């Protein structure tokens, strides 16, 4: 029911096939690697810290 | 002492209606005969000093001269996370070594190495740099020496360093690795070298008054500018300032918001000398940082974190420290990494404040309250291994032979969830078998200087019988991509609508300004007309001849030409088989235009309702233009700014192109 794959720990292969990932899904893949090894926020514009159009900066006056 | 309170605006302002003799003052020049007899007694050797002792300059030279290159034939590493700070302190040990750059002095990043074979004794490279040695040498036997600088910083390729060089040394017994970092836990390094003894270098430093606002600031941009302006008006000269900034687009905006008051101020205020430290900065550029700023002249540095701990720049008196850090986090659940600036920790701001103490007693300005600095911010940083999508260290260390992967020992390992995610994005991008075994694709993955996504970009469009012959075109938008954020001057729309009268998405606006560019024989008046960077180009040039030299080497250059001659390419049908090479590289960053907006494909992912990002000519089309919007739309980076953006927009217009391509992601999604 849960396959295990373990890897050849030391002839090419151009595509992996167009049934291996029908054989082997891709979440399922992952799962069966790690078993045969074993083991089975948003900040605004410039906003500061602790705080909670453009009108612009200029802090010059005449 | 408690007076360092202090508030914005204080209050506005007016307008009229022997290179020799400095390398023995360094601190680690005192203890050069204590620590070159420790580390001829020990294998491993962490050397803890101050930012600014002398380490990362003196230590290599100190090797060279005892005798450790050995008459020119063995070559000395030396490590650094940053790529600014590579190439900076190799031009300054040229300087001190009287040598030329490049010939006894080189250095390597991944674009660019100033490097000649025979003459080379020691060589600065980025973290990255040396994993992809091991490719070629899997002993490193050409090095004597190896320094591991700035190891505190933990990035992710350090990481992997440690360990991969931790199996190599009962291997090697003559090479001998050094780690200098500043003065934290050293610890928990010594711990994984086996009881590795610590050497400490002591550090002159002078006390810094820490200044606290009474309230949080809504805008810590205008808070640290007008923090300049008290600083320069009411201080006595010589005193330099150090600004920490997020990103890039942040000191550019701070850059000319703060040229452009300095031109009404006009000849009252004194002179500000600004210069900008970010990570793509160019090459000249940096030689201006490092420059002794002249009398009656004010230094403004404008920089991020490289400022902090990798570089020094001589004379600060002056620190201000908003207290935020713009960095790349990976979820492995929802499976994506997002760009996101978030407050960072006490141990990276007291390193921040101690830059105001080197030359003299300073003072550092913190725009956050002491309340938000005791109990809002974390007290150490988290290391990049713990997030990052770590699908291209999985992919380096099977092609090392690195078959177990959790047995494999790092200092802090990585969870199970990464790992997995990992190894199922190596799947989907088909170099990694359903045996397990890497293919034929994954070894030309680990050929190119790029991500293995990109790598899959012009394997596709050399080989797959929907999209083959245009290798050519894609090597041009992979160039382009590099090199994004510093590629116009001005708004990207002005420059968009002079190349080409209407695009659809990024990548193809990319690909008709490196034509355009080409066709006019690469003048440099070309770029003013069409306000592009003609510095950025001659970059994305280099990055193309590098990109295009190592597809020889696997052979998709020979591949593209039998299938240029067969296709016979329409333009109408180029920009599509350009679109599912794309689609073959990054199937994980699709995107589908739902209700509320654009969202999310991933069923893992979910819905993000994320928004286009308003630099993309994707928001241009779709603000001025009457097009509706595109129903799949592909991203190169995401970023969280109030909400996500999504930048480098591509257009995919069908919708079995998503299946065709990818079909195993796919055909459940739709
Ligand atoms: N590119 C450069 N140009 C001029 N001076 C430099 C350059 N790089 C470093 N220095 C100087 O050399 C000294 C050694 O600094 P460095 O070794 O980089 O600091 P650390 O010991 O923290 O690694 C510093 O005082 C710095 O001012
Ligand atoms: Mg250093």
């Amino acid at each position: 029911k849960k396959l295990v794959i373990k890897l050849s720990e030391n002839p090419l292969v151009e595509y992996v096939t167009e049934k291996e990932y029908n054989e082997v899904p891709v979440e399922e893949f992952g799962d069966a690697l790690l078993r045969g090894m074993g083991w089975e926020q948003i900040h605004p514009d410039g906003l500061g810290i602790g705080a909670k159009e453009e009108a612009s900066f200029m802090p010059v006056v005449k | 002492r408690v007076k360092r309170t202090y508030e914005v605006t204080r209050d506005k302002y007016d307008y009229v209606f022997t290179i020799q003799e400095a390398r023995k003052l360094l601190p680690v020049h005192q203890y050069k005969d204590e620590l070159l007899q420790e580390i001829k007694k020990n294998q491993v050797l962490i050397i803890m000093g101050e930012t600014g002792s002398g380490k990362t300059t003196q230590l290599p030279q100190y090797l060279v001269e005892d005798g450790f290159t050995d008459q020119g034939k063995l070559q000395i590493a030396i490590t650094q996370p940053r790529r600014v700070a590579a190439t900076s302190v190799a031009a300054r040990v040229a300087d001190e070594m009287n040598v030329v750059l490049g010939k006894e002095v080189g250095y390597q990043i991944r674009f660019e190495d100033k490097t000649t074979p025979n003459k080379t004794v020691l060589k600065y490279m980025t973290d990255g740099m040396l994993l992809r040695e091991f490719l070629t040498d899997s002993k490193l036997s050409k090095y004597s020496c190896i320094m591991i600088d700035e190891a505190h910083e933990r990035t992710l390729a350090t990481d992997i360093l440690i360990g991969l060089l931790k199996d190599i040394l009962p291997q090697r017994p003559t090479l001998k690795l050094l780690i200098s970092s500043a003065t934290m836990n050293a610890k928990k390094f010594s711990e994984f070298f086996d009881n590795c003894p610590i050497f400490n270098v002591p550090g002159r430093r002078y006390p810094v008054d820490i200044h606290y606002t009474l309230q949080p600031e809504a805008n810590y941009i205008h808070a640290a500018i007008t923090t300049i302006f008290q600083i320069h008006t009411t201080q006595s000269l010589p005193g330099d300032i150090l600004v920490f900034l997020t990103g890039q687009e942040e000191i550019e905006r701070t850059k000319t918001k703060l040229e452009e008051i300095m031109s009404k101020l006009g000849s009252r205020t004194k002179q500000m000398i600004i210069t900008p430290i970010y990570a793509n900065l160019p090459q000249e550029q940096q030689l201006k940082i490092f420059q002794p700023t002249p009398e009656n002249c004010r230094k403004v540095v404008l920089a991020t974190n490289i400022a902090e701990t990798s570089l020094t720049i001589d004379g600060i008196r002056y620190v201000i420290d908003p207290g935020f850090v713009k960095e790349n986090s990976y979820v492995p659940s929802t499976g994506m990494t997002q760009l996101l600036t978030v407050p960072c920790s006490r141990a990276s701001v007291d390193q921040r404040a101690g830059r105001a103490g080197r030359v003299g007693p300073g003072k550092c300005f913190r725009i956050f309250t002491k309340w938000s600095y005791l109990h809002e911010l974390e007290l150490m940083p988290k290391p990049e291994i713990t997030r990052t999508n770590l699908s291209n260290t999985v992919l380096l260390l099977l092609s090392l032979g690195v078959t177990d992967l959790i047995k494999f020992p790092l200092m802090d390992k990585p969870s199970i969830p990464t790992l997995r995610k990992s190894l199922e994005n190596l799947y989907i991008l088909g170099a990694l078998n359903s045996k397990g075994t890497i293919t034929r694709l994954g070894k030309m993955m680990c050929e190119f200087p790029c991500e293995p996504e990109f790598a899959k970009v012009l394997y596709t469009a050399a080989t797959h019988e929907q999209c083959q012959g245009v290798l050519e075109e894609c090597l041009t938008i992979v160039s382009m991509l590099h090199e994004t954020p510093s590629l116009f001057i001005g708004q990207k729309r002005d420059a968009a609508a002079s190349v080409l009268s209407e695009v659809e998405s990024d990548h193809i606006l990319y690909l008709e300004i490196f034509n355009q560019w080409r066709n006019s024989k690469f003048s440099r008046s070309w770029c003013q007309d069409h306000k592009i960077q003609f510095k950025t180009m001659l970059r994305v040039r280099n990055i193309r001849n590098q990109l295009f030299r190592c597809s020889e080497k696997v052979g998709l250059v020979e591949k593209n030409d039998q299938a240029r001659m067969k296709i016979g390419n329409i333009a109408g049908y180029i920009n599509a088989r350009i679109t599912r090479c794309f689609i073959s590289g990054f199937p994980m960053n699709i995107v589908q235009l739902g209700p509320t907006g654009y969202q999310t494909m991933g069923r893992s992912s979910g819905g993000l309702n994320v928004s286009v990002h308003p630099t993309s000519i994707l928001f241009v089309n779709h603000k001025e233009k009457a097009q509706r919007p595109s129903k799949y739309v592909l991203y190169q980076q995401l970023m969280l700014t109030s909400k996500e953006f999504i930048r480098d927009c591509l257009v995919i217009p069908k919708e079995e192109w998503l299946i065709d391509m990818v079909p195993q992601i796919f055909k459940d999604l739709i």
